[PDB]
Formats: structure tokens, sequence, C-alpha cells
RNA sequence: GCUCAACGGAUAAAAGGUACUCCGGGGAUAACAGGCUGAUACCGCCCAAGAGUUCAUAUCGACGGCGGUGUUUGGCACCUCGAUGUCGGCUCAUCACAUCCUGGGGCUGAAGUAGGUCCCAAGGGUAUGGCUGUUCGCCAUUUAAAGUGGUACGCGAGCUGG
RNA sequence: CCUCCUAAAGAGUAACGGAGGAGCACGAAGGUUGGCUAAUCCUGGUCGGACAUCAGGAGGUUAGUGCAAUGGCAUAAGCCA
RNA sequence: AGCCAGGAUGUUGGCUUAGAAGCAGCCAUCAUUUAAAGAAAGCGUAAUAGCUCACUGGUCGAGUCGGCCUGCGCGGAAGAU
């Protein structure tokens, strides 16, 4: 057969969920596109990996005219 | 004698009767028509 | 024209509905106008016969529940997938 | 002058008209071969033609091959019969 | 024999056939043959049924085939061991749930239609029933 | 500076044969038989398009459907590798019935004779040769008939060894 | 080695399971600033036609992404300077 | 449900067929005398003829017909010590 191949799993997905207190630099989401968009106090990596730019709690939200998932960090 | 799993009235003259726990079509008119479930 | 007798449903849900169906009854609802929705039970056999007629769906019906004549129209009927049976009927106050 | 006859489709023979025998192979060569009945003899009941096949290990494959062979033989027979009739006709024509 | 013209994919997973059907009511015709049983109609079977019923109705009145064999079934060749990839697509099925209107018919008297459906039914693997057009 | 691509890369540097073989192991794993299974096979049945002058169902039965048997080819690898000897023949058999003959019966597209088909029936019986290691088969000539299967495809601590 | 599915809505998850790709490319196809918005179709228009180039409308990303597939992308990550 | 009676007329509807007269089909499927009678449901014929049936009149004098829903059963159902 011409079929036996598949690539190694990339362990993506949301790493830190809503309300979860994180340190700055902590990766919140590993993702392929901007499935989640960087909101307040969250930075977007080169591979669209969302990470905290400040210490605090993860806050998922729907914002904007295109109704997109935005992850912000709220300070404690 | 047509021994079948399905026995049916093949004409008006065919009558279905049960004899000693066996379904049977007997016919007054046509001898061909007479059947037995088996 | 068609006079149906109903009782107000005590218990609502899936299990309850199933029980009703088992006991040759079937859940139904009256809704429409300023008045709140009213969940009722109906005896299935009686209603099936009524619904065989084409006039059932066209005409105004009268549901008697707790000695109160509620004038309604058949709005939507849920049937059992493979049996001559009724799962549920929606009634609209006319 | 000869008319353009419609080329009739070569009809599929029925399993009712057929006898399929299965048996052990000649010489064989091993333990599994002595036991297994791979060889196939297909026989036409109305005509009396036989086709044997024991080339393959698989009985099914042999049968398929044997079936094909049988079909071919039938075709050949049909052709032969056609030819014979034709031969009669000209012989009669020759007579004139 | 019904089969999809094009396919997104050549082979398909086995899947499961649980649940009730969606094409439940007589939509187009006047009368229908509703599947009571759960199973899977092959393309061949469906075609046979159609043949049975058309003849019965003597080319009078319309027939609809509400089911379509869109799922390919693979069979491994004989005398072949269990490994070595998936088998080849042999035939096509429509997976049938209870409640499936399989066939529909109009432009016929009722009794005749019933008879036709009965004739059809013996060709199909699943237990079936005659059904009618319902207002609502 | 490595298609060290057998890509955690054994060396810088490497095909095969063994039926002349050998050892260590494995029923962890094949060939036989058993087992599970039953696609295939075989045997039934349902529907009835039609063939059968007419007439579906005397006899056949397309397109399709549903079973049984374990019965062929298979699938699996559960049993055995600190051995379960393999086809055929012979000698002995024994059981099943899906009966080949003989017995009883229904229908017949059964005048009779002779058949066809189905039901019941396992009491008894059921070929000799030519060819081939054959089973099978073809042929010769019989016979009331020359059944189909199971039995480790019965039977090698009973024979044979083609 | 990568993408999807199998994979049972976190991650992961096998089979000689079902499908496809990579062993690069680019000194711009990288950076930034400024600007821009696609496919297709209809109508009219020299050569010019189903299909070049020019208009205008419908259309609304059905397009594009240097290449497989998936997820993204108008704030464009797409197209110019 | 038995039982007794009728079960006709134009007509053998034409065609195509070797012949076709309800019954090989192809096709129309009307009207008449009206209690009711199909341009015919089955048997039958070289084909007619003939024998039934549908529907209907008479007798008889109480329930009857066949679908649906379900419970439990029957056949379908053959193997080797
Ligand atoms: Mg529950
Ligand atoms: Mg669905
Ligand atoms: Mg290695
Ligand atoms: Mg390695
Ligand atoms: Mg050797
Ligand atoms: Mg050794
Ligand atoms: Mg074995
Ligand atoms: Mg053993
Ligand atoms: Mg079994
Ligand atoms: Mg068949
Ligand atoms: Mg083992
Ligand atoms: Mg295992
Ligand atoms: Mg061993
Ligand atoms: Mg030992
Ligand atoms: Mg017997
Ligand atoms: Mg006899
Ligand atoms: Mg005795
Ligand atoms: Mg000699
Ligand atoms: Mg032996
Ligand atoms: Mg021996
Ligand atoms: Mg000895
Ligand atoms: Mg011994
Ligand atoms: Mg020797
Ligand atoms: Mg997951
Ligand atoms: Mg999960
Ligand atoms: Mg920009
Ligand atoms: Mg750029
Ligand atoms: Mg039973
Ligand atoms: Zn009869």
């Amino acid at each position: 057969t011409r079929n036996g191949r598949d690539s190694e799993a990339k362990r993506l997905g949301v790493k830190r969920f809503g309300g979860e207190s994180v340190l700055a630099g902590s990766i919140i989401v590993r993702q392929r596109g901007t499935k989640f968009h960087a909101g307040a106090n969250v930075g977007c990596g080169r591979d669209h990996t969302l990470f905290a730019k400040a210490d605090g709690k993860v806050k998922f939200e729907v914002k904007g005219p295109k109704n997109r998932k935005f992850i912000s960090i709220e300070a404690e | 004698m047509k021994v079948r799993a399905s026995v049916k009235k093949l004409c008006r003259n065919c009558k279905i009767v049960k004899r000693d726990g066996v379904i049977r079509v007997i016919c007054s008119a046509e001898p061909k028509h007479k059947q037995r479930q088996g | 024209m068609f006079t149906i007798n109903a009782e107000v449903r005590k218990e609502q849900g899936k299990g309850a509905s199933r029980r009703l169906r088992a006991a040759n009854k079937f859940p139904a609802i009256i809704y429409g106008g300023k008045e709140a929705p009213l969940a009722i039970e109906l005896d299935h056999d009686k209603v099936m016969n009524m619904q065989a007629k084409a006039e059932f769906y066209s005409e105004v019906l009268t549901i008697v529940v707790d000695g109160k004549e509620i004038k309604v129209k058949a709005q939507d009927v849920q049937r059992h997938p493979y049996k001559p049976k009724l799962q549920h009927i929606d009634f609209v106050r006319a | 002058v000869y008319p353009e006859v419609d080329d009739d489709i070569d009809i599929e023979i029925n399993p009712a008209d057929l006898r399929i025998d299965v048996y052990r192979t000649s010489g064989a060569g091993g333990q599994h071969v002595n036991r297994t009945e791979s060889a196939v003899r297909i026989t036409h009941i109305p005509t009396g033609i036989v086709t044997q096949c024991q080339n393959d290990r698989s009985q099914h494959k042999n049968k398929d091959q044997a079936m094909k062979q049988m079909k071919a033989k039938l075709y050949e027979l049909e052709m032969q019969k056609k030819n014979a009739e034709k031969q009669a006709m000209e012989d009669n024509k020759s007579d004139i | 024999m019904l089969q999809p013209k094009r396919t997104k994919f050549r082979k398909m997973h086995k899947g499961r056939n649980r649940g009730l059907a969606q094409g439940t009511d007589v939509s187009f015709g006047s009368f229908g043959l509703k599947a009571v049983g759960r199973g899977r109609l092959t393309a061949r079977q469906i075609e046979a049924a159609r043949r049975a019923m058309t003849r019965a109705v003597k080319r009078q009145g319309k027939i609809w085939i509400r089911v379509f064999p869109d799922k390919p079934i693979t069979e491994k060749p004989l005398a072949v061991r269990m490994g070595k990839g998936k088998g080849n697509v042999e035939y096509w099925v429509a997976l049938i749930q209870p409640g499936k209107v399989l066939y529909e018919m109009d432009g016929v008297p009722e009794e005749l239609a019933r008879e036709a459906f009965k004739l059809a039914a013996a060709k199909l693997p699943i237990k079936t029933t005659f059904v009618t057009k319902t207002v609502m």
C-alpha cells in the first residue's frame, strides 16, 4: 500500500484555560492559525502561539465584528 | 403435494386447514393446488 | 367540532414522556397569544382516530382540560418513525 | 451479395448447465498439497465439454481460469457449428 | 444500478447504523414503502426492487427512490490473508434506519400500489411497511 | 566535510548457497489433523419477471432476499516443534441421511410401458476391469443400484510404500 | 520528517488502516513605511476568436498564500511601490 | 354462510390473425331492456359452443366482515459413537 505514513503529533491546543493564573511568558495556546487572537496583555508568537505578556488570570472572550476568540490577561 | 415454507390460497376453491399442527392448503377444484408446510 | 379531553402534565421530561407513551397516552402542548404554554397529556387511541380524518388539521378543535374549553388548531404533529402512533402534538390557540 | 447480420452477443452460460468438480492435484509436492483440493473440472451438461485447471494454488483462481477456458471452448464450438452449416450451404451452391 | 458519479474518497470506514431515519414522511408521492427494520440496502437490491415495482405498476404513475447507495463497501479477495491494506470496493450500500421511506409512488390506485410495494419488499433485506400521504 | 534515507547514525570497509548440513530454542511461529469462524462451498427456503401452445409455481425459474450444514477453498494461529507420521491402495469397518436400489405415498405437462418431481423411509443391499501413484476422472462391460457424506478427508504400535 | 482522518469535543493514542506531501525555495519572495482588494459571469468595445488588452455592472473572497494538507489571513498573513 | 332463480341486447365491438366469437393479444371499456347482468374474473375450445363467477331477485331469521394495535404460541427447522 501507499498509505502507512503520518506525522508526529504536535501537542497543540489550549494549555492554560479561563481563570487560570499564569506567570508572564507562560504559553496560553499553541495553535496553527490565529484560531484565538491575542487580546490585552497577551502576545502572539511567530507560530501564532499565544503567551502571557503579564502575570495574571487568563480571560477568553468573544470580541469584534468578526466574532473572534480573544485571550486577554487580567491582572490580579 | 407442494411442500413449502409459504402456503397460500392459489384460487377461490383453495382452503387453508390445519391438520395435527401442520398448515395445509386443500383444494376441491385443482389437485395441483394442494400444499403442506414443511 | 372535535372535542378532546386532556389533563395537565405533572411531570415533564424524557422519562416522563416515555412513561406516558407506554401507558397509551401522549404529551402535547397548547401555545399562542398572551397566555403561557400549557403542557397536556392526551389518550392516544382516541386522538389517533381523530387524526385519521383530514378535517382534524383544517378545523378548530376544542381541548377540554380542568373543565375549560380551549379552542385550538393542530400546528405540528410528531409521529413515531415506523408505527401508526403519535409522539407529540403542538396546538395553537385560535 | 450477403446481408449485414446483427452480431449477436455471446450469451453467459448458466451455473445450472454446469458441473464443477474439485479434487487433488497430480504429483502435488508437499503436505498441504496432498490434502488440498485446488484442481477444478468444469463440465457442460448439455454438450459434454470439459475444462480442467490446476495451475494455481488457490482453488478459486483455478476455477476462474477454468471458467474462462470453458467459455472459450464454448465460443469455439459455436464458431465450428456456424462454419459447418456454412459449408453445407456452399456445397449446395456448388452443386449448381 | 445506482452509484455516485464522483466521490471525494474511494474507500470508507465501516461506521455504525444506529438511530432513527430522517426521510420519514411521504413527500413527493401518494404512497410509500417505509422501512421498519434496520439494515443496509445494496445498489443491486434497490434496483431489483425498482424493477419489481415498475412492472407491477405497468409503466403507469410515477416512482421515486428516496434512498441512495452512497456508501462503498469493500471486500477482501478470497484466499487472501488478513493484512496488507483495505480491500477493494465491490458494492455500494445505503445504510437504512427504521423510519426510512425507501420508495414513493403516485398516479396509482391504492390497492395496486400496495401490491407493488409488497412485490418490491420481498426483494429487499429489511422488514418494511406500506405508508400513506399525511396532511401535516 | 555523511540519500550515515535501515534517517538514535553497530565498521572506514561486506553477496549468496546448503537437500551434505549442525547446535540452541519456539507450538511465542508455518506445513498435517483438531478448534473458533463460515466469506467461499454444498444443501434448503422466500419473492415471482418469465419459459412451459394456453397457463408463473407438472417441470424450470431471471432480478433480488432469508437460512442450514461444517462439507470444499479459505480466515484466524487456540492445541501439539523435549515428533500428533503424509496421498493412494489393501484389511477391517462404523455412524449420518441431504436415499442410489429395494418399500410406502402426493402432484404430474401421469393413457399404458417408462419417466419427472416432491414427501415418508437408513431394514438390507450398493460392480469388475483398461489407463494413471493416484483420489478424481475418461472408457469397456455389467448391475435392482453401482448413493453423498462423517469418522485425525476412519484405519501404517494392522499391511503396503507406487 | 510534515498535513488531514482513524482519535471516542484538553493532550496523547495502534494496525502491511484511509488520503496526500518534504529532503526545499527566496538578498527578496526578508524589514519597514505608504498605498491597494480578489474568482467568475453578463453587456459594450479595431484586428480579437470560449479564452489576451479596455470600459461598466453583477458578484462578494467562491480568489490569493513560492509548494502538500490543515488551521489561519481585510487590521489583511493577499497585491503594488 | 348455505340454498332456489336469472346471469341478457347492439354483439361474435373491431383488428391482426391461420383462427380470435368476454378470455392469443392490441385497444376502447360504451350505451341498452333494467331486479340485475364486466365488450367480462376463472375453467374450457381448432375457434365457436359449453361450464362457472361478478352483481341481483327469492328463501332463511341474528349477528357478521376484515383491517389495525399488541401478548403468548405453530410451521419454516437435515449429520454423522
Ligand atoms: Mg434514560
Ligand atoms: Mg443521519
Ligand atoms: Mg536502524
Ligand atoms: Mg531507527
Ligand atoms: Mg531444497
Ligand atoms: Mg535442532
Ligand atoms: Mg491448520
Ligand atoms: Mg490437537
Ligand atoms: Mg455455525
Ligand atoms: Mg437466483
Ligand atoms: Mg499457538
Ligand atoms: Mg494473538
Ligand atoms: Mg510439532
Ligand atoms: Mg512428549
Ligand atoms: Mg429423508
Ligand atoms: Mg413418484
Ligand atoms: Mg423389523
Ligand atoms: Mg495388460
Ligand atoms: Mg487419513
Ligand atoms: Mg496410509
Ligand atoms: Mg509396520
Ligand atoms: Mg497410535
Ligand atoms: Mg517411493
Ligand atoms: Mg484529541
Ligand atoms: Mg477525548
Ligand atoms: Mg501594510
Ligand atoms: Mg510580507
Ligand atoms: Mg419458531
Ligand atoms: Zn385451488
